[PDB]
Order: C-alpha cells, then structure tokens, then sequence
C-alpha cells in the first residue's frame, strides 16, 4: 500500500455511485503504511535529514488526506445501502459498521464503545427494475434496479421468484 | 504557530524540476519529472528548482477554453490540466517569497482562466443532466464525474424523467 494506490481508489470511488470493491485488507494495509511512514519519519528527524524527513511527513499527510476523502464517499454509500436495504461487498470493518447503521434503522440497540409477528427476510438478486413494494409490516421495500442485491421479506421475495423477477442469494 | 495547509497535492501531476544538489542518483543541473507534492517539498528545501512551465500551462487552458465555447459537447481535458494549473499557481504564489512582479500578474490570469474553465464545464454538466450516460464520464475529471452522478440522482428522484 502507498499513496499511488490510494489515489487510484479515490478516483474509483468518485467515478461510480456504487461501493468500489476493495481488497479485504484495505484498512489493515492502510494502517501499516502509516505505521511504516511513522517509523521512517522519526528514523530520519533524529538522524538529521530535514529533507528525507520532510518527504516522509508530506507522504503521511497525503495518506491521511486521501483516506479521509475515500472514507467519506464510502460511508455515504454505506448509509444509503443500509437505508435502502441493499447489499454489496465491503471490508469486514464496514460490515460491522453497516450492522450498526442497520441496527439503528430497525430500532435495535447500538452499543457504547402464528408463534411470532417478526417478518422473516432473505437476500435476493433483483432481475428487473421494480417499484417500492409493501411488506406485511407496512414498511415499503425499494425501488430496486436490476442487478441490486436486497434484503426483503421472504413473503415478497418468494412472489418475485415465481414471477421471474428475483432469485435467492447467499449473503 | 498554526500551519494553514491550503490546497493539497497528492501526486496527480508531474512537475519538471531542475536539480540543484546531489539528492539521490540525481546529479546537479539535470532536469527531472516528479509528482507535484514532491516538487513543492524539494523546492522548499532548495534541492530542486521549478522549471517555469506557466507559459505552456496558461496557453494550454486557453486552447481548451476555446474548444469548449465552440462545439456543445464537453471535451476531454489533457491529463492533469486542473492539478498542473494548481501547482504553477502555488509556484507563482510562493515565488514572490522566493529564497536567497511580471509573475504576480500571471498568477491572476491562471486563476481567472482555471476558474473560467471549471465553470464552463460545470454549466455544461448541469445541462447534460437534463438530457446518466457512461460515454460522458469517460470525458470528465474524476471530481466532475462525482458531480454529474450526484446531479442526476437528485434530478431523477425529483423529476423521475429519462
């Protein structure tokens, strides 16, 4: 990981409204680059290279800056996914967060740092463009775009399946 | 006390710099191309000197501005035009504070020209939203791409039109 890669991923986050699919270790590798840029910088200040140091520091600020812009674009896309009930591949840290946004929306419990009503929902691939559908909970799902992965109540997903408009998936 | 960062160079543009001292494998007097951010850092510490490409840059924008005001579609911007204009603006800017005036007039022109170019293309994006489309993205700088994508999402959810 380096600033060149972060420059590419920022360009790619900006160029689509969809969450850019990243290497699972994106965040872990970012931290490394920064721990590595942090040691390399001390290891030059003391060693009296005002130049070699100035460069290690300037790269680090660029890294923090690129990251800031990338995470901002991604969080907003994640918020939209959590609100619209859609799915997309995202790092492990992002699923944790996505789960907290998702918890918040269905009024669950966000931590500090018939036999039951409960509407059963599963993941599906929407095959055609579909307008918002009304679930048994009176909550509406959609609209959806062909190609979207969504978590909707099985009662509706089932109807869409037998209708050739959706297909179950593995989230 | 407080260092006000200002515009930040991330390396999107390559700047021609003249080496003053033995840094790395570079000898002295020779001309090299570095990333804009590395250009400002080594310049600040007298390791290199900025090859004044303001002449070529100003006239470069003028050509693009001229092309826009001629045929409706948005045009492909030379690689890094925006970022390279920013750098010579930083160069002209901090040149008045060089280390031991015809320039401080050009600084104003480049700024007026860059501003002008972004507005003409912005205004064309606004109107393009009123008629998404992949083709157009392959013609916009990544930041303008973001804008077009956002404009259209707002527009489609309001109007719902084609």
């Amino acid at each position: 990981m380096d600033i060149v890669k972060l420059r590419e991923l920022l360009e790619a986050e900006l160029s689509s409204t969809d969450l850019n699919e990243l290497d699972e270790d994106f965040y872990v590798e970012f931290d490394s680059l920064i721990k590595a840029l942090k040691l390399s910088a001390e290891s030059s200040r003391e060693r009296g290279e005002d130049v070699e140091e100035r460069l290690y520091l300037a790269q680090l600020k660029i890294a923090e800056s690129l990251m800031k812009e990338i995470i901002k674009l991604r969080l907003h896309k994640i918020v939209d996914l959590a609100v619209e009930g859609k799915i997309a591949e995202m790092t492990a840290e992002e699923k944790r967060l996505f789960n907290v946004i998702r918890a918040f929306i269905e009024r669950e419990e966000l931590p500090e740092i018939y036999r039951s009503k409960e509407v059963p929902k599963e993941a599906y691939i929407i095959q055609i463009d579909l307008p918002a559908v009304l679930g048994p909970d009176m909550k509406e799902y959609g609209p959806f775009m062909a190609g979207d992965m969504a978590i909707i109540p099985t009662v509706i997903g089932r109807a869409l399946v037998e209708r050739e408009a959706a297909r179950r998936v593995r989230i | 006390n407080y260092f006000q960062g200002s515009h930040m160079f991330t390396g999107k543009a390559l700047i021609a710099v003249k080496v003053m001292k033995p840094f790395g494998d570079w000898k002295s007097g020779d001309i090299v191309l570095v990333e804009d951010w590395k250009a400002r850092e080594l310049w600040e510490a007298g390791v290199v000197e900025i090859v004044d490409e303001t002449d070529k840059i100003i006239g470069e924008i003028d050509k693009v501005i001229a092309e826009e005001r001629e045929s409706e579609p948005l045009t492909l911007l030379p690689e890094g035009l925006y970022e390279r204009a920013e750098f010579y603006a930083y160069y002209l800017e901090n040149y008045v504070r060089l280390n031991p005036n015809v320039k401080l007039t050009k600084l104003a022109n480049l700024r007026k020209k860059l501003r002008d170019l972004k507005l003409i293309r912005f205004n064309k994006i606004l109107k393009a939203v009123m008629l998404n489309s992949l083709e157009l993205l392959s013609r916009l700088a990544p930041e303008e791409r973001r804008i077009y994508l956002q404009m259209s999402k707002i527009r489609n959810e309001w109007l719902g039109d084609a």
